RNA sequence: GUUUAUUAAAAACACAGCACUGUGCAAACACGAAAGUGGACGUAUACGGUGUGACGCCUGCCCGGUGCCGGAAGGUUAAU
């Protein structure tokens, strides 16, 4: 299964690499997410004459946005009001969208598919680290304070 | 209350009632009743799939809120009512806003009590809250298997399920049959045991009591003819063969659990 | 009424909000005519033998005269608070007010 | 029913043969599966009850090539 | 109570019991080429199967055979 890469993907190489990978990794994952094009001869010279050079530009319009989503996300004092008890004893568990809602109100209008939690539940009221996946290269790190509402 | 009745007619000789004065001698709460037609153990094909079922007294379904979703609003127990459907007793309850529902009856529950489901519920028999908020070891019942699905565990009349271990997103549950099972730690469960614990103490007495409960007589196997059943035939009583189903499958001790989707949740099999 | 004495063993990783627990209990004590007599935090303290796979703790001693019903309420509060690990309820003869020698 | 909508593989019949050559009638069943497919021309998914053989065909011809055929066949998808 | 309508109505069958087992719920199981339905709008004090057949006193010994069940080192081993 030959396939050309629309973007650099880690364990197989950069953009513009006509690599033979397995079918399920190509068919179910790379293609529907649009990370790659199946290396058909109508798509070879469609890529190699045009999108071997067009996607060099089209990766820079995203890579310039990569430094934005952590530079402005360095305030780090994100406040989430949530009901709890004493020495913790949380009522409702802090979800990924809830962290994607207060940071939405201050900085990046951030999506539900951006909050990468090392912990997930965030039981104890207090500060909690929250990582972001705004691009596959650079990650934004914000230690969000949970506040006992 | 168990009562050995007196031997007036032979057929009253062994009848053991379960007397309860708590049972609301009235007609039940009509907006929570609905028709449950009988079936007689017959599918849409009209073949008798499961045997022995048929006849019996007419029964109307009671709508039991197993899912138990009114949260924050406390309840109050109006009265305890008999259920012809299930073995356990039910209780018409009432919330603050005005909705009446049926729930199951825990053992330590009488009329006029107040209960509440939620996450901030207190811990007394009758509350229902997700098991991450419940102390390990405390016996519960009415346990959901999937979050929000409605409790399918410890729902009979004299059951309960202990919470032996909590770790991460899972909790280990000692089932009533004694079978350690993981459940997700967001399933809700109702504290304490379940009411009619002496339901197993009854004795039906006469054969007609079996027929009132919709159960037809079970013919034993080796009475039949060899065309009818593997145990059939015999000049008199001959049974030189291994105890099998009517469909030939070995019965005494041959296991049948073929579900392999769910093996990662069974911590230990029963004993 | 019934002179009691309560000492209890708070998990030492919960030693930060112990006066949060003390004063709410003290309010729950004095909410029903609770004659507090001494209210003594002992801080972190090494265990003589490690309970529950750890070796430090947090101790608070408290003399209380109170009716018994709010105390049994408070007994269950220790039972489900996991900040406290062990508790003690001792029926005292009188209102002991003198500080312990191990306060020093 | 069991129709690989890309190819047309229908469950054909045959025989099970003993080593003593006692023939009994059986069927052969195609390895059909339901599978979504990222139709990029509309940027969405289309499910097809397709055998694994036709999965190689979409891997060879491309999905819009195959969807041209079923529009040409008129079979709804 | 039930049964051989029409040469047999009982000691036959059923039975309430009792015991074994299986069954964690999308249950086991059954009808189903299948979807599905019964199971059950029930959830192990439940359900299925098999045994004996109220109650009373009881229910001894044998796991060699045969099934069943568990253990996997090894030996054996299919397509591959
Ligand atoms: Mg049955
Ligand atoms: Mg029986
Ligand atoms: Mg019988
Ligand atoms: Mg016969
Ligand atoms: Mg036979
Ligand atoms: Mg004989
Ligand atoms: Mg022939
Ligand atoms: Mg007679
Ligand atoms: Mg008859
Ligand atoms: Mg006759
Ligand atoms: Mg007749
Ligand atoms: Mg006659
Ligand atoms: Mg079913
Ligand atoms: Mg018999
Ligand atoms: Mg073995």
């Amino acid at each position: 299964m030959q396939v050309i890469l629309l973007d650099k993907v880690a364990n197989l190489g950069s953009l513009g690499d006509q690599v033979n990978v397995k079918a399920g990794y190509a068919r179910n994952f790379l293609v529907p997410q649009g990370k790659a094009v199946p290396a058909t001869k109508k798509n070879i010279e469609f890529f190699e004459a045009r999108r071997a050079e067009l996607e060099a530009k089209l990766a820079e319009v995203l890579a310039a946005a990569n430094a934005r989503a952590e530079k402005i996300n360095a305030l780090e004092t994100v406040t989430i009001a949530s009901k709890a008890g004493d020495e913790g004893k949380l009522f409702g568990s802090i979800g990924t969208r809830d962290i994607a809602d207060a940071v939405t109100a201050a900085g990046v209008e951030v999506a539900k598919s951006e909050v990468r939690l090392p912990n997930g539940v965030l039981r104890t009221t207090g500060e909690h680290e929250v990582s972001f996946q705004v691009h596959s290269e650079v990650f934004a790190k914000v230690i969000v304070n949970v506040v006992a509402e | 209350a168990v009562v050995k009745c007196k031997p007036t007619s032979p057929g009253r000789r062994h009848v053991v009632k379960v007397v309860n004065p708590e049972l609301h001698k009235g007609k039940p709460f009509a907006p929570l009743l609905e028709k449950n037609s009988k079936s007689g153990g017959r599918n849409n094909n009209g073949r008798i799939t499961t045997r022995h079922i048929g006849g019996g007294h007419k029964q109307a379904y009671r709508i039991v809120d197993f899912k138990r979703n009114k949260d924050g609003i406390p309840a109050v127990v109006e009265r305890l009512e008999y259920d012809p459907n299930r073995s356990a007793n039910i209780a018409l309850v009432l919330y603050k806003d005005g909705e009446r529902r049926y729930i199951l009856a825990p053992k330590g529950l009488k009329a006029g009590d107040q209960i509440q489901s939620g996450v901030d519920a207190a811990i007394k028999p009758g509350n229902t809250l997700p098991m991450r908020n419940i102390p390990v070891g405390s016996t519960v019942h009415n346990v959901e298997m999937k979050p929000g699905k409605g409790g399918q565990l410890a729902r009979s009349a004299g059951t309960y399920v202990q919470i032996v271990a909590r770790d991460g997103a899972y909790v280990t549950l000692r089932l009533r049959s004694g079978e350690m099972r993981k459940v997700e730690a967001d399933c809700r469960a109702t504290l304490g045991e379940v009411g009619n614990a002496e339901h197993m103490l009854r004795v039906l007495g006469k054969a007609g009591a079996a027929r009132w409960r919709g159960v037809r007589p079970t013919v034993r196997g080796t009475a039949m003819n060899p065309v009818d059943h593997p145990h059939g035939g015999g000049e008199g009583r001959n049974f030189g063969k291994h105890p099998v189903t009517p469909w030939g499958v070995q019965t005494k001790g041959k296991k049948t659990r073929s579900n392999k989707r769910t093996d990662k949740f069974i911590v230990r099999r029963r004993s | 009424m019934r002179h009691y004495e309560i000492v209890f063993m708070v998990h030492p990783d919960q030693s930060e909000q112990v006066p949060g627990m003390i004063e709410r209990y003290t309010a729950a004590i004095t909410g029903a005519e609770g004659k507090i007599h001494r209210l003594e935090d002992w801080g972190r303290r090494q265990l003589a033998y490690p309970i529950n796979k750890l070796h430090k703790a947090h101790y608070v001693l408290m003399n209380v005269e109170a009716p018994q019903e709010v105390i049994d309420e408070l007994e269950t509060t220790f039972r489900f608070n996991d900040a406290v690990i062990r508790s003690m309820v001792m029926r005292t003869k009188h209102a002991v007010t003198e500080a312990s020698p191990m306060v020093k | 029913s069991r129709v690989c909508q890309v190819t047309g593989k229908r469950p054909v019949t045959g025989n099970n043969r003993s080593h003593a050559l006692n023939a009994t009638k059986r069927r052969f069943l195609p390895n059909l599966h339901s599978h979504r497919f990222w139709v990029e021309s509309e940027k969405r998914f289309v499910t097809l009850r397709v055998s694994a053989k036709g999965m190689r065909v979409i891997d060879k011809k491309g999905i819009d090539t195959v969807l041209a055929e079923l529009r040409a066949r008129g079979e709804k998808y």
